[PDB]
RNA sequence: UGGCCAUGGAAGUCGGAAUCCGCUAAGGAGUGUGUAACAACUCACCUGCCGAAUCAACUAGCCCUGAAAAUGGAUGGCGCU
């Protein structure tokens, strides 16, 4: 194990490179197995998704094989948490399909905020429970007959702001999930030419 | 096997129920019972005199039925050469029944458990009060009997008086007639004496334990000279055995002649054990009602539903409760339903018309629920705990709670 | 169903499993049952009627409540349908030694099993599904007198027929 | 009653510990061996039992 | 995939016969926590950072734990690193 498998992994990546002349480098990021399965089910017919390591630092060996240049441009961009998407359809269409899929995934306590997150005026869906968790920071909440109702549309977290722990937990209890993303596109490979999501 | 024993018990329980219902004429029946030690010839002699005296019964019907009943039992007893262990229970007669069917009947059987009860009777009906009284009191108690001469071990069902094991010992003298050696010999005497307690305690673990969990519901020490007290409170005595020590009896005499003295003294305390186990259980049930908790049930509407569903852990029942399981049936459509009814709701009830269709819904005959609980608690959740109305907690459970409840496996919600 | 007692439509589903016969220990209704208008004994009788004459060796019970009428269905599990297609039927009470005979062939019968799978598996068609259901069998032991393991590798059938 | 993050901070100091099976020494939870020369750095350790 | 035995509940998890395939980058028909039972949590394969050794299982030397006695005390004593 892990000598024959390592050789089998080299055979997987080279065959995918030989089959498809176009690849889409996608950042994995905070991602679930459930997400990856959903993406597999959506992109089943056309594309083939892969997730690699520093044996993707091995496109060099494909470029060595009595043929290819152009794969030399792709070596620096295999950094961070990276996985590939091999495919033959198109480039701008596939970019739109990747952007369109995505997933919610609830608040990460500590990380940055991508958009201006809000709390709409609505009931929590509980009995006479702790209103003190909501009112600790600066939110107007009443016990309007049993249910804890928020009485105003207020912005908690703004763009480029750090998400606190107590406010993250309250958003998770409310089922408000603007944070996270799913997966991001950093760079592209299209028959030799490189693009930067443009 | 344990399962085969339970089937043999149920077989006899069923048989017993059918014999109590029997009924017959004048005093044509016989209820005869023989203990295991007894000789059959002596019994066959007794019946031969009872046959002779019966020859001068004035009334016809009775006389001829009696003599034939006495001849049958005499012939059944010819087949056995000895009275078997567990005794013998002979039930002869000529029972009247439906269809005007005055039929002869004979049931000799060696019962399960040993019986220490003799009985000769004739009557209009059979008398199985001995057998049913046995079947209730399965509770065995142990009897360790210490003496400076030698020990004894035996057990004690409600009826039967057993001997398990006994030994005698060559113990030393009280005194040592030297000044210096007095002390050494006195220590030596006390070490021999302690080794004897150890042996008795070891043999007691040998006898009274079963699968690292003692069979005897209690245990009694019975002696004199603070020798039982040596055993009772010693660290030598295994705590699983020691925790069931209920009485330390003070007896004159020793061994098997002291044994039956120890039983006579220990009677009230050995009767109270069932009453104590009742209190402990219903006390445990009532604590759940005292707190919020919600790991309880009560009423045949609830307690059964709880048993049907996410099952109970313990199913408390009062003997007397009288609530019964009928099976109702339709004439035309062949629809049916079973319900658990009270004494007045079962005797006469205009509820049972089918209504939706418009027919009379005939209530096909019952069986009554204590019996139903016993039939299939094993196929539910189990520990069918029969309790009485004697204890203060039991009295509440019977009078207040309707004599039915349960301690559940977890919390359960109920509505309506 | 939220505030007090209201059916706006009620096509409510919940998943019970196991149901050869009525069952004394039941555990069918409560919790979900009574609140929602489905009863207990009648619901057990309806559950027996659907899961009657096959399967009597364990079944699955999705319960779609239409206000008061439950629609019990048998959604297929792989091992259940293998046990249904065994050497039937010695149902209950001996029995006893035990339910693991496991020499009942099924070569082209498992083709139907891979077809009846509710898509699932993230597969590249039956070629891979054949390998899965040929090993799901804890009991069966594959064809006539074969093993499962590595005979699966050399399949020569039903690649294009199963879609 | 008590603020959760504040609680877990005081747990860290009182309850997130290893315990020596020989000498009952209270040890940091990463511990593989004991501190105590009295029990010869036993290595028979167990976790401190959590309050239910 | 409520896999099978076990219903008293074990859909990975009181126990035991099993014990493979798919997706696979890859996850045991499951190390535990805990559950009536789930859930929820926790325990490979792979990356990002950092920057050369790292780690396991035995084995035997000294040292230490194991190592409790009654007048105050004896490597002979003083002492000795
Ligand atoms: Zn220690």
């Amino acid at each position: 194990d892990r000598a024959t498998w390592k050789s089998n992994y080299f055979l997987k990546i080279i065959q995918l490179l030989d089959d498809y002349p176009k690849c889409f480098i996608v950042g994995a990021d905070n991602v679930g197995s459930k997400q990856m399965q959903q993406i597999r089910m959506s992109l089943r017919g056309k594309a083939v998704v892969l997730m690699g390591k520093n044996t993707m630092m091995r496109k060099a060996i494909r470029g060595h094989l009595e043929n290819n240049p152009a794969l030399e441009k792709l070596l620096p961009h295999i950094r961070g948490n990276v996985g590939f998407v091999f495919t033959k359809e198109d480039l701008t269409e596939i970019r739109d399909m990747l952007l369109a899929n995505k997933v919610p995934a609830a608040a990460r306590a500590g990380a940055i905020a991508p958009c201006e997150v809000t709390v709409p005026a609505q009931n929590t869906g509980l009995g006479p429970e702790k209103t003190s968790f909501f009112q600790a920071l600066g939110i107007t909440t009443k016990i309007s007959r049993g249910t804890i109702e928020i009485l105003s549309d207020v912005q908690l977290i703004k763009t480029g702001d750090k998400v606190g722990a107590s406010e993250a937990t309250l958003l998770n209890m409310l089922n408000i999930s603007p944070f996270s993303f799913g997966l991001i596109i950093q760079q592209v490979f299209d028959n030799g030419s490189i693009y930067n999501p443009e | 096997s344990a399962a085969d024993r339970n089937v043999e018990i149920w077989k006899i329980k069923k048989l017993i129920k059918s014999l109590e219902a029997a009924r017959g004429n004048g005093t044509s029946m016989i209820s005869l019972i023989i203990p295991p030690k007894d000789q059959i010839s002596r019994v066959a002699k007794m019946l031969a005199d009872e046959f002779g005296t019966a020859s001068n019964i004035k009334s016809r019907v009775n006389r001829l039925s009696v003599l034939g009943a006495i001849t049958s039992v005499q012939q059944r007893l010819k087949l056995y050469n000895k009275v078997p262990p567990n005794g013998l229970v002979v039930y002869c007669g000529t029972i009247v029944t439906e269809e005007g069917k005055e039929k002869k009947v004979n049931i000799d059987f060696e019962p399960f458990k040993p019986i220490n009860t003799s009985l000769y009777l004739c009557d209009n009906k059979f008398h199985t009060e001995a057998l049913t009284a046995l079947l209730s009191d399965d509770s065995k108690f142990g009897f360790i009997v210490i003496d400076g001469s030698g020990a004894l071990f035996g057990t004690l069902q409600g009826n039967t008086r057993e001997v398990l094991h006994k030994f005698t010992v060559d113990l030393p003298k009280k005194h040592g007639r030297a000044a210096q050696s007095a002390l050494r010999f006195a220590r030596l005497r006390m070490e021999k004496r302690h080794n004897y307690v150890r042996k008795v305690a070891e043999t007691a673990v040998q006898l009274f334990i079963s699968g690292d969990k003692v069979n005897v519901a209690g245990l009694v020490l019975a002696g004199s000279a603070d020798f039982k007290t040596e055993l009772s409170q010693s660290d030598m005595f295994d705590q699983r055995l020691q925790s069931k020590v209920l009485k330390l009896v003070d007896i004159s005499y020793g061994g098997e002649n002291g044994f039956n003295q120890a039983i006579e003294l220990s009677t009230e305390v050995l009767s109270n054990v069932k009453f104590i186990q009742e209190k402990k259980l219903i006390g445990r049930y009532f604590d759940e009602i005292s707190q919020d908790t919600g790991k309880y049930c009560f009423g045949v509407e609830d307690t059964l539903k709880a048993l049907e569903m996410g099952a109970v852990e313990i199913l408390i029942v009062y003997e007397n409760l009288d609530i019964m399981r009928y099976v109702l049936h339709c004439q035309g459509t062949e629809e049916e339903k079973i319900l658990y009814l009270t004494p007045e709701q079962e005797k006469d009830k205009s509820h049972f018309t089918d209504k939706e269709t418009g027919q009379e819904h005939e209530l096909i005959e019952s069986m009554p629920l204590l019996e139903w609980f016993a039939n299939n608690y094993k196929k539910f959740g189990a520990t069918l705990e029969i309790v009485t109305d004697k204890s203060q907690e039991g009295s509440q459970f019977v009078k207040g709670f309707g004599g039915i409840g349960g301690i559940l496996r977890y919390r359960v919600d109920f509505q309506g | 169903m939220p505030p007090k007692f209201d059916p706006n439509e009620i096509k409510v589903v919940y998943l019970r499993c196991t149901g050869g016969e009525v069952g004394a220990t039941s555990a069918l209704a409560p919790k979900i049952g009574p609140l929602g208008l489905s009863p207990k004994k009648v619901g057990d009788d309806i559950a027996k009627a659907t899961g009657d004459w096959k399967g009597l060796r364990i079944t699955v019970k999705l319960t779609i409540q239409n206000r008061q009428a439950q629609i019990e269905v048998v959604p297929s599990a792989s091992a259940l349908i293998i046990k249904a297609l065994k050497e039937p039927p010695r149902d209950r009470k001996k029995q006893k030694n035990i339910k693991h005979s496991g020499n009942i062939t099924f070569d082209e019968i498992v083709n139907i099993a891979r077809q009846m799978r509710h898509r699932s598996l993230a597969r590249e068609l039956s070629g891979t599904i054949k390998e899965i259901l040929g090993t799901a069998q804890s009991v069966g032991c594959n064809v006539d007198g074969r093993h499962p393991h590595d005979i699966i590798d050399d399949i020569n059938s039903g690649a294009v027929e199963c879609p | 009653i008590i603020e959760p993050s504040l609680r877990q901070l005081a747990q860290k100091y009182n309850c997130d510990k290893m315990i020596c099976r020989k000498c009952y020494a209270r040890l940091h939870p990463r511990a593989v061996n004991c501190r105590k020369k009295k029990c010869g750095h036993t290595n028979n350790l167990r976790p401190k039992k959590k309050v239910k």
